[PDB]
């Protein structure tokens, strides 16, 4: 059945279009970072990783999957290996990566290095950062190429607010531990 | 609490007031008096 | 009441730590993309906002605020006014940035163009990023300076998942009306 | 700090811990935003040691300003004796001192 | 200075001591410190640190 | 409410609040302060 | 008990009682405002405004030769795909203070304009408004004051209005000074 | 000068400083408007607008 409309159409386009999947997902921003305060920032001590770059552990070229994981194994001195993980999800026109790295206590780690003792320690916790792109609801009229668009355009909603998430001086407080946001005057 | 690994096998870290002498000293100690205040700064 | 503790001590610091609120929100990026299309994508339409860098909605500065909105308006030919909305939420050390952009039906934008006819249209739906920081459980031994190392380590970790979420050949599908992921061969 | 350098970190049994540094830096002001409490604040960290914070506070309001300077201590007899003896425990501070200076 | 631990040397009252009145110093520094261009002390109603 | 001639017909007049934000924007907008209060006139 | 004071030569004034009838101005002139509104052509941001149907304002509620301790001013504004609001200056005199304010309307403008573009006869109602307050506290005048030198208060907090508008509006028309405002800040001069 | 609209762009905020300011001069001048042979300020009771 045919019909024309008058006014808006809101037919939406069926969320049944496969997506590219990285063959590996590159870390160098953080372990850069990390190698740069040589893995210790106060009470909590890091794991240093195998590889910059995380391999798939449960993908398989040229078979779908709605939830694929990147790992890599962090070793250290008086440590036991333990994995950091890049999660990513693909389901119903909505994509999300999650990245999970853990840490150590660095008061055990130092009292028995300062020991000479046959301990090690496991990790104490973890911190983690989500990533989401709500990518459902194309509308009937566009095509492919214009769907290309659409990938660029959410790309760069997505710098925008990695961007507006990690704005702010050095200076000052601005994400771990926080109680609430206040804005400075003038 | 957290487990680690001890040379007895996996071993759960403990946390204990065993060793610790809080105890205090009286506050008894005559302390000097100046014979005069020096107000120089002000 | 002092105890010494043998193995890891798990105590975590209160999240109870101001952190800083940006007194604009930048969205550089995403609108100069729109500029480069032209504020359109095959069947989706968008509006031009009044501004790059979004002011402060329902934000006071010295005021604490634990949830906080950037808004600007987006004008069109033949559209009604659409607010495009920014809100960062910060709470319990865990913050979140949102970014919702509303669209149209350009079909019936278009239409009433070539037809000379009184009609306007409003927004058919939206397109939205999140991002999320978990930033909570920071340790004892701690101090400020050490926290500020944490943030930069989170903010990187930051720029990494977005790098992660976006890679890939634009020639290719990776993000909207996404149905799962496909690795490559060789 | 210049004098707990002087004396080593240690007098009586009370065993005292490095700072992190000899300026503290603030934990919870932000710049431009208008605090009438604030708290800067530095790790200590010692050989058989839990860390431990010591805390410079600031309090300004109703025209009077004070300024209070919390350090803590710990028991050296706990941890010369785990030194000696090679045990792997860390001490928690056994108390602290404090001095307190206001202008109204 | 209440409360010294019990072990605490007649002698080594005196280390605490001075480093009382070192913490003092370093007290009444932090309360003045502050360039004499701008407000620090009188008819105080809250602080404001500078951004740079 | 009242009644008037359309095109279509007959039609009743409405009043909506479509299409209009009232949306505002937060005052959080640094000002001048004048480094000293000129009273010449009085 | 014996108690220790202070001493300044003088007595407790005798004040007068505040039982005066004042001049009551029978229409009230909005020329600056009005000027200013035609030369930014009645749009700021999306705040648009209407035309006035008179630079000044007749008076709605004050019936010459009738005492009135409130009245208003008031002046119809209209525009395209606008619906017709008033303006409105308001006078309250009463027990030596006499105060004045000002209200003006504004309407969306993007509404105004997706209507104006999109050929639409809807016509738009005010979204909001903007007020200003002006206030002289002259009561209390001493019993020695006489009529004539009662002119010279009258004056004297004239040039004292004078002097606090342009305190309000004083500054550099580079920089913010009123609207959103937040908090002040002296330039570092 | 409260409850600007959303987008208000910032550098018409400067011409709404300046339509308030103006505003300011129009309320002063009808403040003190009046001829000085007649009161008009002080020990105010009432107001009363002349026949002619």
């Amino acid at each position: 059945s045919s019909r024309t409309t008058f006014g808006v159409n809101p037919d939406r386009q069926a969320n049944a279009r496969p997506v590219y999947l990285a063959p590996a997902a590159p870390m160098e921003n953080t372990y850069t970072y990390l190698g740069s305060i040589q893995f210790a920032a106060g009470r909590h001590i890091f794991g240093e990783p195998a590889s910059n770059v995380l391999p798939p552990q449960n993908i398989v070229p040229g078979v779908p999957t709605k939830h694929g994981e990147y790992v890599t194994t962090n070793t250290g001195d008086r440590l036991m290996a333990s994995s950091t993980t890049v999660t990513r999800d693909v389901s119903n026109g909505r994509t999300k990566v999650s990245i999970d790295i853990p840490y150590y206590d660095r008061n055990a780690v130092e009292t028995l290095k300062a020991s000479a003792i046959p301990g090690a320690v496991a990790p104490v916790g973890s911190f983690k950062v989500n990533v989401e792109v709500l990518g459902g609801g194309v509308l009937t009229g566009t095509d492919a190429n214009a769907q290309f668009a659409l990938d660029e355009l959410l790309s760069n909603m997505l710098m925008d607010a990695a961007r507006i998430a990690q704005d702010g001086p050095k200076n000052t407080a601005r994400l771990v531990a926080a109680s609430h946001g206040v804005m400075p005057q003038a | 609490g957290q487990l680690y690994m001890g040379q007895q096998g996996p071993v759960q870290s403990s946390r204990t007031t065993f060793g610790v002498n809080p105890d205090r000293q009286a506050n008894a100690r005559p302390v000097y008096l100046a014979p005069a205040a020096p107000m120089e700064n002000t």
